[PDB]
């Protein structure tokens, strides 16, 4: 009778059709993310086409019920989420152009290849040309790989990325956003919920304020890492200059993880890497994920579904073909949860398994919510839940009790500093990188960076914010942003920044529930059901409540705070402060490896 | 002194859709319910009236075996005083119900790759069902104010829909076969006894 009742009825119809259509699309995408055949690309595209057309139709349908005449809030939220056309608001020509641009960019990224000037040995980002960036200490190899990637694959993406920005800006402006960057920031928006609202530019302000508070720790990590790397690269690194980009541990410097080998503080005590002990106890991927399941169960969380073990792909296809390895956690719908990860018998994939299974735990928690409310609060809540699992699972203790760290081993000052330094190389290093990359994107979409300075401003921002300098001068012909995965396939990147901020609020509140004593960084939430109970009270919500609240359901607050991150890393803060009492904390943006 | 045809009820090759749930009347026979209980091949065997151990020592004038197929999650709705889609629009047990609800997982028959859609359920209805009511109408449900003219459209949706039963679904979305046994007790003599 009333408009809200017709809205309920329409939403019910939509739910019951969308379950089947979503499962079709997710199953075709799984069959291609596991078989990778032309046929599978075709089936994947056709399922997604049916799915996207059903959404355009249903969004047009949902706009026919005015939000003005609705009072039940969950219904209002499902209708708001359903009333959005996205790329559909563009003309058919512009939408097909944008889709072809996205396709060509993704294939340029996935098939890009460069040849060792030595011989040919073409090497694509996969294994080799990545293996180089993660394992080589030879300055020339790193530089060749870095520059050849950004020249042979980035230069192809430049005009495509320009047209991409143009079209997707048109799309955002048609959806009444001011630019595509604001369209991305619209994930954190909260409207019509007093004391819990949140605007799209408040994210700008809060991110910049939290990064102002992050800067000192990063400056001293930067000074110490520059010291160690200058020890290992004398003629290549100025003691006051910025870090050369090609010497940072991966193809971009996204994570400083791989630098631990050359930067570990106390190199004569048990280094924390079970990579061997797992090999000595004959661990396989089955054992790794079984141990992750045991972790979650120890906290009050359910075991994995039997469909998880049966349908998941946990190991590179022994004799199958292709298969994408990017570790992803799949919530196909209809109670079907899977994990795709080419798991190796290492410590790194052992932590990635806990991360992805935490993703799955979230998916299972809010599986009782309506289909439209089945998602982490914001884009970050999912990733932060994933990361707190790795935070706990990497703790010396957790590894001790797991029989992966010699029980006869003292958590002394120096091993704790070593663990902190590894954890900071991974977590803290990615924060200025992430903030700076998303800031560059935001400005390019807002129109504040002209095309003829696109890259000039890219590197300036690397020197200023990140303390990293390009080793070779790049003309606007280049497109080094698009050389990173997330940029070239249209993915927001600030989710990793906000993940890292939330994950320490969560992990603090959960470690208070678990009665943990000592510095927050040594915390282990295993065997504590009160912690998992607290976490489920937020997880089971999905996004049926603005994130502000869910966050209250764990940490008690509704604000993005770096103070827990800084409490975690406070011991390494003071130690870095002492190992730089006579060094230069900071960097000058003038010194380059090519100016002499 | 013949045996009750429970075999053609439980061991039936195809079950009914819940909106058109299938009823069989059971009379002039002897039933050994204890074999149904001790089969232990059921995920749910909940009696809301008599104790399942005992009915082998009881007599009734008539027994009604209703059968259909739903999702596992929905099996909790086959009970007295339940709400939701199945108990409101498809199969409503009364509050004073005096039978047993049996239900088992039919993944290996009622699901298949590509989708078993044979099974339906009613999603909309102008009012809730009365106890043991059965509505099999396919008239277009009118959600808005404009009449539907027997064709789907704006605020006009076809009342019945399909369960998509895939072998990789979760147990909550897997097909469960349901048989509800109702025991009625009138002054009429008893044609159905245990032993
Ligand atoms: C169904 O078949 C089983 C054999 O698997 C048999 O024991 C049983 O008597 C039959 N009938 C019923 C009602 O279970």
């Amino acid at each position: 009778s009333t408009t809200e009742g017709q809205a309920k009825t329409f939403l019910e119809k939509f739910n019951h059709e969308a379950e089947d259509l979503s499962y079709q699309s997710s199953l075709a995408s799984w069959n291609y993310n596991t078989n990778i055949t032309d046929e599978n690309v075709q089936k994947m595209n056709e399922a997604r086409a049916k799915w996207s057309a059903f959404y355009e139709e249903q969004s047009r349908m949902a706009r026919t019920y005015s939000l003005e005449e609705i009072q039940n809030l969950t219904l209002k939220r499902q209708l708001k989420a359903l009333q959005h056309s996205g790329t559909s608001v563009l003309s058919a020509e512009k939408s097909k152009r944008l889709n072809t641009i996205l396709n060509k960019m993704s294939t340029i990224y996935s098939t890009g290849k460069v040849l060792d000037p030595n011989t040919q040995e073409c090497l694509a980002l996969e294994p080799g040309l990545d293996d180089i960036m993660e394992n080589s200490r030879d300055y020339n190899r790193r530089l060749w790989a870095w520059e050849g990637w950004r020249a042979e694959v980035g230069k192809q993406l430049r005009p495509l990325y320009e047209e991409y920005v143009v079209l997707e800006n048109e799309m955002a402006r048609a959806n009444n956003y001011e630019d595509y960057g604001d369209y991305w920031r619209g994930d954190y928006e909260v409207t019509g919920a007093g004391d819990y609202d949140y605007s799209r530019d408040q994210l700008m302000k809060d991110v910049e304020r939290t990064f102002e508070e992050i800067k000192p720790l990063y400056e001293q990590l930067h000074a110490y890492v520059r010291a160690k790397l200058m020890d290992t690269y004398p003629s290549y690194i100025s003691p006051t200059g910025c870090l050369p980009a090609h010497l940072l541990g991966d193809m971009w410097g996204r994570f400083w993880t791989n630098l631990y080998s050359l930067t570990v503080p106390f190199e004569h005590k048990p280094s924390i890497d079970v990579t061997e002990k797992m090999k000595n106890q004959s661990w396989d991927a089955e054992r790794i994920f079984k141990e992750a399941e045991k972790f979650f169960v120890s906290i009050g969380l359910p075991y994995m579904t039997q469909g998880f073990w049966d349908n998941s792909m946990l190991t590179e296809p022994g004799d199958g073909r292709k298969v994408v390895c990017h570790p992803t956690a799949w919530d196909l719908g209809k109670g079907d949860f899977r994990i795709k990860m080419c798991t190796k018998v290492t410590m790194d994939d052992f932590l990635t398994a806990h991360h992805e299974m935490g993703h799955i735990q979230y998916d299972m928690a809010y599986a009782t919510q309506p289909y439209l409310l089945r998602n982490g609060a914001n884009e970050g809540f999912h990733e932060a839940v994933g990361e707190i699992m790795s935070l706990s699972a990497a703790t010396p203790h957790y590894l001790k009790a797991l029989g992966l760290l010699a029980p006869d081993f003292y958590e002394d000052n120096e091993t704790e500093i070593n663990f902190l330094l590894k954890q900071a190389l991974t977590i803290v290093g990615t924060l200025p990188f992430t903030y700076m990359l998303e800031k560059w994107r935001w400005m390019v979409f807002k129109g504040e960076i002209p095309k003829q300075q696109w890259m000039e401003k890219w590197w300036e921002m690397k020197r200023e914010i990140v303390g990293v300098v390009e080793p070779l001068p790049h003309d606007e012909t280049y497109c080094d942003p698009a050389c990173l995965f997330h940029v070239a396939e249209d993915y927001s990147f600030i989710r990793y920044y906000t993940r890292t901020i939330y994950q320490f609020q969560f992990h603090e509140a959960l470690c208070k529930t678990a009665k943990h004593e000592g510095a927050l960084f040594k915390c282990d939430i295993s065997n504590s059901t009160e912690a998992g109970q607290r976490l489920l009270q937020m997880l089971r919500l999905g996004k049926s409540e603005p994130w502000t609240l869910a966050l209250e359901n764990i940490v008690g607050i509704k604000t993005m705070d770096v103070k827990p991150l800084l409490n975690y890393f406070e011991p390494l803060f003071t130690w870095l402060k002492e190992q730089n009492r006579n060094s230069f904390v900071g960097w000058s943006t003038e010194w380059t490896p090519y100016s002499d | 002194t013949n045996l009750c045809p429970f075999g053609e009820v439980f061991n039936a090759t195809t079950f009914a859709s819940v909106y058109a749930w299938n009823r069989k009347r059971i009379s002039n026979c002897v039933a050994d319910y204890s074999v149904l209980y001790n089969s232990t091949s059921f995920s749910t065997f909940k009696c809301y009236g008599v104790s399942p151990t005992k009915l082998n020592d009881l007599c009734f004038t008539n027994v009604y075996a209703d059968s259909f197929v739903i999702t596992g999650d929905e099996v909790r709705q086959i009970a007295p005083g339940q709400t939701g889609k199945i108990a409101d629009y498809n199969y409503k047990l009364p509050d004073d119900f005096t039978g047993c609800v049996i239900a088992w997982n039919s993944k290996h028959i009622d699901a298949k790759e590509g989708g078993n859609f044979n099974y339906l359920y009613r999603l909309f209805r102008k009012a809730n069902l009365k106890p043991f009511e059965r509505d099999i109408s396919t008239e277009i449900y009118q959600a808005g104010s404009k009449p539907c003219n027997g064709q789907t459209g704006l605020n006009c949706y076809y009342p019945l829909y399909r369960y998509g039963f895939y072998p990789t679904d979760g147990v909550g979305h897997q097909p469960y076969r349901v048989v509800v046994l109702s025991f009625e007790l009138l002054n009429a003599p008893a044609t159905v006894c245990g032993h």
